[PDB]
């Protein structure tokens, strides 16, 4: 014989103070157990699983199943138990491949390695966790008793200390062969490369010499899975890449299941159909979890599926990445907090597309969101290509400076240009650092009782200009906008104000341009028409007059 | 050559943190870097039963080309038990602020001449990632102290100070102080004759070697010249009522820090409803009431005292212009030390390798005075400073941070 490189054991243990299951068999029919003996016959045969003694205290139960359609049985072990109290393992996995950081290959090849999947041995000090019992004959002898010698289906740790054991195998053939690239998924080898054909199938050949140094053979009657591949909801091609097949059914009403598989599908589909928009759909979602309640569509949620329905009228494909050409990341403002972007090297041609949605607060502005769809592209980027995109975005330059120069935290965005298609982003409206000169002073403020919720809001003025305004159902917080309002309402276009309400303050020197607050609301479009605003702020109770 | 026993707190697991994602380079440097440790012997190849794991990265050190490795032990050394059994503490040296130079040098690559407790060394799991995880992530742990690890100073702290013994004997005004991966090295001495002291104690290093790739570097620090920042006020001729305004806010801000400020007699100035432009003659009362605040503010602030059982905080403002003003404290408004930064190393188009930088030189002032780091209020979004601050970093340690969304008031009374 050939003697063959035996495969190194991973050392198992269980969790710490746990034992090992003693699950009760359950009991099964005449029919069920002479399938089970054969089966383990013929596994035991094969050195997969053996006999053990009566002092093995350990036991999981065992089950056959009806294949559909057929006469023959299979075997299920029930590892539910063993795999609590089984440490846990390293996902070697660490994440699944996209598929636009993928390279174009002119071939690609698949070997069945179907019969190494259960050939692993398993570490010998952990074997007895494994122990299960064949039910006897009407319960007249003892059952007959197995562990197994290999990984076991089912078990916690089989996946990790299978690719574990695979990997180690492949890694000196991938190293020597830098031509190539391979890939593993569930019992299946995949071998890509730019070779000329020739040379290409010899790496394939070599492969399977290099995998018989551990006695693991390999189909000679080729694979019949062939490109296009579909793998993990995509499609793969030798040359491009899209999502399997997205059909967004016609129904007459929407039920939050339902809702919830659109959203799906939709985002999904956002990876390469550019404009894909959820939030209206979304918003049906909100609260509530019932997932058998139906949803009357919104009109706005009528016209956001219409849309995306267009969008998904024909198959859009991306293509792989070339590692000698530059990213390009473009993004566009959708509205109501929604971004949309597309990554590309060659015009015309995505690698991929995605979507960012507004975070929820009380409080924002275009320019915060533009900033943090940025860092999400950004850090999309490195995972997947390993690298930051140069970006195409809807800001001037010249706003872009005056908004990170002047705001009062810290913020960056890496190596962009300016591409003029509306809408823009833009800053819309900038306080006066210095008091201005000629602008009446309005000095504001307001003030609400906390148990009746009646208040008041006012200003006075350096012109003599006075106003006060009885609230009802109000705060103090509430009043003290209000009052801000007022002034900003019934001033020229260029105005002082002063107010002693830091909670005001809080909000303004964040600049939003859009808030859940109407009142704030107000507050920005009436900061809108002004020529010249500046805000000043006085602590309160201290004798300021006007203020006071 | 034998190894002490490590054990993780009471009740608590190793790490499990997962890897950031890394650039190409980094992930290049790093296969570059651990192949070679590899072949060392201070890293091995670890197996999927280990599920621990610390995120890692590269830096290029400060006047540099050649990448570090970095690993985030923030995770592990919280987790990890506190050295106390041979000494309860190096009493941290309250002369290294004194000095006139201090040199701050990478001897983290001692480290690896002691090996790893067999048992703890699972703990140090990390992973090289792929780029879009096309291969399987490398993993490796250690075999011998690793840098960054809090535990590596304290197993190594017994051969420091035998390896230290000569050179402190033959020059005994030279403070040295260790802190993780780095050595502190501070005296009086003309700046020549120090660099020529620091190039002796290099030697003297490497004798016991017998190389080094970062311990030929030095970075010099000048804590005598160290600079503070008392409240101060104006000195106008004229005052508009906003200039009031503004005193009057900053005094009021001020009274909380100290007790006798008095705000009555200035605010009084503010009586009527005048144009915020409009100048505003002082009352004698105002006047006296200015100068009094002026003479209590020249005062330290009572009751201010350093307690090494609580942490340290340290908070950053934005001041523009690329200026950047701090705090550092353990009670509110007792501040240990304040300070201003404007000189910009390359960055004045970029924020956050600003503020990255203002992170990495208040984090060297708080080691060389306290002996420890503080946790950083920092003003800038979470995302942000995630994304990027690991580009700009060029510290062999990692101190702990929150981030501040909400526009602090009390920026205009730090600037
Ligand atoms: C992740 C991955 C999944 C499958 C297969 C998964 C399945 N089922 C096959 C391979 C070879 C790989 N690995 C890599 C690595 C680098 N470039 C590529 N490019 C590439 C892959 C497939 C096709 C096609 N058709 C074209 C190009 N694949
Ligand atoms: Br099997
Ligand atoms: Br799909
Ligand atoms: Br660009």
């Amino acid at each position: 014989m050939v003697p063959i490189s035996p495969i190194e054991t991973v050392p198992v243990k269980l969790k710490p103070g746990m034992d090992g299951p003693k699950v009760k068999q359950w009991p099964l029919t005449e029919e069920k157990i002479k399938a089970l003996v054969e089966i383990c016959t013929e596994m035991e045969k094969e050195g997969k699983i053996s006999k053990i003694g009566p002092e093995n205290p350990y036991n999981t139960p065992v089950f056959a199943i009806k294949k559909k359609d057929s006469t023959k049985w299979r075997k299920l072990v029930d590892f539910r138990e063993l795999n609590k109290r089984t440490q846990d393992f390293w996902e070697v996995q660490l994440g699944i491949p996209h598929p636009a950081g993928l390279k174009k290959k002119k071939s690609v090849t698949v070997l069945d390695v179907g019969d190494a999947y259960f050939s692993v041995p398993l570490d010998e000090d952990f074997r007895k966790y494994t122990a299960f019992t064949i039910p006897s004959i009407n319960n007249e002898t003892p059952g007959i008793r197995y562990q197994y010698n290999v990984l076991p289906q089912g078990w916690k740790g089989s996946p990790a200390i299978f690719q574990s054991s695979m990997t180690k195998i492949l890694e000196p053939f991938a190293a020597q062969n830098p031509d190539i690239v391979i890939y593993q998924y569930m019992d299946d080898l995949y071998v890509g490369s730019d070779l000329e054909i020739g040379q290409h199938r010899t790496k394939i050949e070599e492969l399977r010499q290099h995998l018989l140094r551990w006695g693991l053979t390999t189909p000679d009657k080729k694979h019949q899975k062939e490109p296009p591949f579909l793998w993990m909801g995509y499609e793969l091609h030798p040359d491009k890449w899209t999502v399997q097949p997205i059909v967004l059914p016609e129904k007459d009403s929407w039920t939050v299941n339902d809702i919830q598989k659109l959203v799906g599908k939709l985002n999904w589909a956002s990876q390469i159909y550019p404009g894909i928009k959820v939030r209206q759909l979304s918003k049906l979602l909100r609260g509530t979890k019932a997932l058998t309640e139906v949803i009357p569509l919104t009109e706005e949620a009528e016209l956001e599926l219409a849309e995306n329905r267009e969008i998904l009228k024909e198959p859009v494909h991306g293509v792989y990445y070339d590692p000698s050409k530059d990213l390009i990341a473009e993004i566009q403002k959708q509205g109501q907090g929604q971004w949309t972007y597309q990554i590309y090297q060659e015009p015309f041609k995505n690698l991929k597309t995605g979507k960012y949605a507004r975070m929820r607060g009380a409080h924002t502005n275009d320019v915060k969101q533009l900033t943090e769809a940025v860092q999400k592209i950004t850090t999309e980027s490195i995972v997947i290509w390993g690298k930051t995109p140069k970006f195409k975005l809807p800001i001037q330059k010249e706003t872009w400076e005056t908004w990170w120069t002047e705001y009062w935290q810290a913020t960056w965005i890496p190596e962009w240009e300016f591409v003029n298609t509306p809408p823009l982003v833009k800053l819309w409206y900038q306080l006066e650092k210095e008091p201005i000169v000629g602008a009446e002073t309005f000095y504001v403020d307001g003030a609400a009782n906390r148990e009746t919720k009646l208040g008041k809001a006012g200003y006075v003025t350096n012109k003599g200009r006075q106003k006060v305004v009885p609230l009802t159902n109000t705060t103090n917080q509430k009043t003290e906008l209000q009052a801000i309002y007022l002034a900003l309402q019934d001033s020229g276009l260029e105005v002082n104000i002063v107010t002693d309400s830091q909670y005001a303050l809080g909000i303004i020197q964040a600049q939003p341009d859009k808030s859940e607050s109407e009142l704030v609301n107000q507050i920005i479009e009436q900061l809108i028409k002004k020529e010249k605003v500046y805000l000043a702020w006085v602590p309160a109770h201290k004798g300021i007059g006007g203020n006071e | 050559i034998e190894t002490v026993p490590v054990k993780l707190k009471p009740g608590m697991d190793g790490p499990k943190v997962k890897q950031w994602p890394l650039t190409e380079e980094k992930i290049k440097a790093l296969v570059e870097i651990c192949t070679e440790m590899e072949k060392e012997g201070k890293i091995s190849k670890i197996g999927p039963e280990n599920p621990y794991n610390t995120p890692v990265f590269a830096i290029k050190k400060k006047d540099s080309t050649k990448w570090r490795k970095l690993v985030d032990f923030r995770e592990l050394n919280k987790r990890t038990q506190d050295f106390w059994e041979v000494q309860l503490g190096i009493p941290h040296p309250a002369g290294l602020k004194k000095k006139k130079s201090v040199t701050v040098l990478d001897v983290g690559d001692a480290y690896f001449s002691v090996p790893l407790d067999e048992d703890f060394r699972k703990y140090t799991a990390f992973t090289i990632p792929s780029i879009n995880n096309e291969t399987p992530g490398i993993r490796y742990q250690y075999n011998v102290l690793p840098q960054g690890w809090k535990g590596s100073p304290a197993i190594f702290q017994s051969s420091m100070t035998k390896i230290l013994e000569p050179f402190k004997k033959q020059n005994p005004d030279i403070v040295i102080y260790q802190y993780m991966d780095d050595l502190y090295v501070g005296s009086d001495l003309e700046i020549g004759q120090h660099r020529t002291k620091i190039e002796e104690l290099r030697q003297h290093l490497l004798r016991w070697g017998l190389e080094p790739p970062f311990l030929w570097m030095g970075y010099e620090l000048h804590p005598d010249k160290w600079t503070v920042q008392p409240i101060v006020l104006p000195e106008k001729d004229s005052w508009t009522v906003n200039d009031i305004q503004k005193l009057v806010g900053k005094l009021n801000w001020a009274s909380q820090i100290y007790p006798g400020i008095k705000v009555r007699q200035l605010s009084k100035l503010l009586r009527g409803t005048k144009a915020l432009t409009e100048v505003i003659p002082l009352t004698e009362e105002a006047e006296l009431e200015l100068a009094e605040n002026r003479e209590i503010l020249k005062e330290p602030v009572h009751g201010v005292y350093y307690d090494p059982s609580k942490d340290l905080i340290a908070e950053i403002q934005k001041q523009g212009q690329g200026q950047w003003t701090y705090q550092i404290y353990q009670e509110p408004f007792k501040n240990l030390k304040t300070g201003k930064y404007a000189r910009m190393r390359g960055a004045h188009t970029n924020d956050v390798k600003q503020l990255t930088e203002a992170v990495q030189k208040i984090t060297t002032e708080s080691i060389v005075i306290w002996g420890k780091t503080p946790k950083f209020k920092l003003p800038i979004q979470k995302e942000t400073w995630e994304t990027w601050w690991t580009e700009y970093w060029q510290a062999t340690w990692i101190p702990e941070w929150e981030f501040v969304n909400t526009p602090p008031l009390v920026k205009l009374w730090y600037q």
